[PDB]
RNA sequence: AGCCAGGAUGUUGGCUUAGAAGCAGCCAUCAUUUAAAGAAAGCGUAAUAGCUCACUGGUCGAGUCGGCCUGCGCGGAAGA
């Protein structure tokens, strides 16, 4: 990470996934290992394969400062480590309920997945999705 | 510097009173009093403690950074207190606590009776084993020191009074 | 599974039954008995093929019962067979031991991508390019 | 330790210290690594 | 700079098959999973294992890091 550019190239690499934003949830990694990287990557791999984001960069000025695109609900996520994962395909897909099945799967401390947005609410666990 | 101008939080109901070079503090453990470097201007006049390097003297930062340290120490002390967990490893070596004097048997001649100086009070949960307790951390640091000093811990089977969380680098044997 | 209790990555070639010689004390560290291992390796052995170079982990439990979960034999000694160039490595900067067809090495390692921790197959089929650069190789097609 | 007239950092763990006037190189893993001079 | 995390998949790679599994040394000095992790800096193992650093999350919170040219000093510096 060398200079401003190099802030940026991981912020058109956000934005560009916000702009056809969905579902999305939160986890955290401060208690998680290689073995659990493979669970959800691998999930991501499951939809289609790498570009399934899952960038760790949440500073408050620095994804903060990329939330007024859109989202605007993102303001205050702040601290407490934040994992992003998004469903371009398939809107309002099984990514969002897969940390419930993930969180009794060796994951133990995630954040409590409080998630983002669509409920247009805080966290509560939607399982009436449509499949 | 960086830790000159961080503020000390004394707790509630703790006593602290400066008396211009001298400051003297009082929480539920004890009394400790200490004289300060003439080069920091300290000022309680708040609920926390502040620091600041008097003027003249050249490295009135430096030494205002110490002073904060041990102030910040010293209402850990008053108000917690200090413990230093103390190890006696090997066969044959057993702790005693009698009043205020330390008896141990580290394989000697002689057993070597340690005089505690003030306001420490050791104990020996177990006879290897040496958990002392006090309410200053210069003194508790020193007493450790001192017990460690009879018996240094020998780098081929770590056999001697170490610390808790000491690690010892054992050496071993030329060739058998 | 657990963490870190007295399990490593050893035990090769499937086709030397009870190697004690080679192995040896790995299997001293824990209290296994290796006619034990032999009961249990021996009777999946006899599932696909015989006298492979085989990579297992003897993972220990505290009930003196162990477990084991095979993987593929390595890409290097797989690099071995099917080219046909038993010698390995040897000298990757001053003879190149062989070559393969990209077709070849791909199907190879699809066989792998259920056994791989990858996304991209194609990405993957090239980390073996990688290991056959390490082997002295060149990929044609 | 070693009294060399010219001290340096011999691995990663060495550290100059400069105590009471004397230059001393203390070593936090092996004892061989310490010395003391210049 | 510290405090909590990770610090990985083939990979026991091949050479004297007695062993050199990032860690005697000879070659490549890979590509992937990706917020990130060198097929490797040190310690330690017959060989593995185990412990750290590189790089990367968060927290924190202000400038700071590595060298160059010069003034004045310290060590180097023991004799009847």
């Amino acid at each position: 990470m060398a200079l401003n550019l190099q802030d940026k190239q991981a912020i058109v690499a956000e934005v560009s996934e916000v702009a056809k934003g969905a579902l999305s949830a939160v986890v955290a990694d401060s208690r998680g290992v290689t073995v659990d990287k493979m669970t959800e990557l691998r999930k991501a791999g499951r939809e289609a394969g790498v570009y399934m984001r899952v960038v760790r960069n949440t500073l408050l000025r620095r994804a903060v400062e990329g939330t007024p695109f859109e989202c605007l609900k993102d303001a205050f996520v702040g601290p407490t480590l934040i994992a992003y994962s998004m469903e371009h395909p398939g809107a309002a897909a099984r990514l969002f309920k897969e940390f419930a099945k993930a969180n009794a799967k060796f994951e133990v401390k995630a954040a409590a997945f409080e998630g983002e947005l669509i409920p247009a609410s805080q966290i509560d666990r939607l399982a009436t999705l449509p499949t | 510097s960086r830790v000159a101008k961080a503020p000390v939080v004394v707790p509630a109901g703790v006593d602290v009173k400066i008396n211009g070079q001298v400051i003297t503090i009082k929480g539920k453990n004890g009394e400790l009093t200490r004289t300060l470097n003439d080069a920091v201007e300290v000022k309680h006049a708040d609920n926390t403690l502040t620091f600041g390097p008097r003027d003249g003297y050249a490295d009135g930062w430096a030494q205002a950074g110490t002073a904060r340290a041990l102030l910040n120490s010293m209402v850990i002390g008053v108000t917690e207190g200090f413990t230093k967990k103390l190890q006696l490893v090997g066969v044959g070596y057993r702790a005693a606590v009698k009043g205020n004097v330390i008896n141990l048997s580290l394989g000697f001649s002689h057993p070597v009776d340690h005089q505690l100086p003030a306001g420490i009070t050791a104990e020996c949960p177990t006879q290897t084993e040496i958990v002392l307790k006090g309410a200053d951390k210069q003194v508790i640091g020193q007493v450790a020191a001192d017990l460690r000093a009879y018996r240094r811990p020998e780098p081929y089977k770590g056999k001697g009074v170490r610390y808790a969380d000491e690690v010892v680098r054992t050496k071993e044997a030329k060739k058998k | 599974a657990k963490k870190v209790q007295a399990y490593v990555k050893l035990q090769v070639a499937a086709g030397m039954a009870n190697p004690s010689p080679p192995v040896g004390p790995a299997l001293g560290q824990q209290g296994v008995n290796i006619m034990e291992f032999c009961k249990a390796f021996n009777a999946k052995t006899d599932s696909i093929e015989k006298g492979l170079p085989i990579p297992v982990v003897i993972t220990v439990y505290a009930d003196r019962s162990f477990t084991f979960v095979t993987k593929t034999p390595p890409a290097a000694v797989l690099l071995k067979k099917a080219a046909g160039i038993k010698s390995g490595s040897g000298k990757p900067n001053k003879d190149k031991v062989g070559k393969i067809s990209r077709a070849q090495l791909q199907e190879i390692a699809q066989t792998k991508a259920a056994d791989m921790t990858g996304a991209d197959i194609e990405a993957m089929t090239r980390s073996i390019e990688g290991t056959a650069r390490s082997m002295g190789l060149v990929v044609e097609d | 330790m070693k009294v060399r007239a010219s001290v340096k950092k011999l691995c990663r763990n060495c550290k100059i210290v400069k105590r009471d006037g004397v230059i001393r190189v203390i070593c936090s893993a092996e004892p061989k690594h310490k010395q003391r001079q210049g």
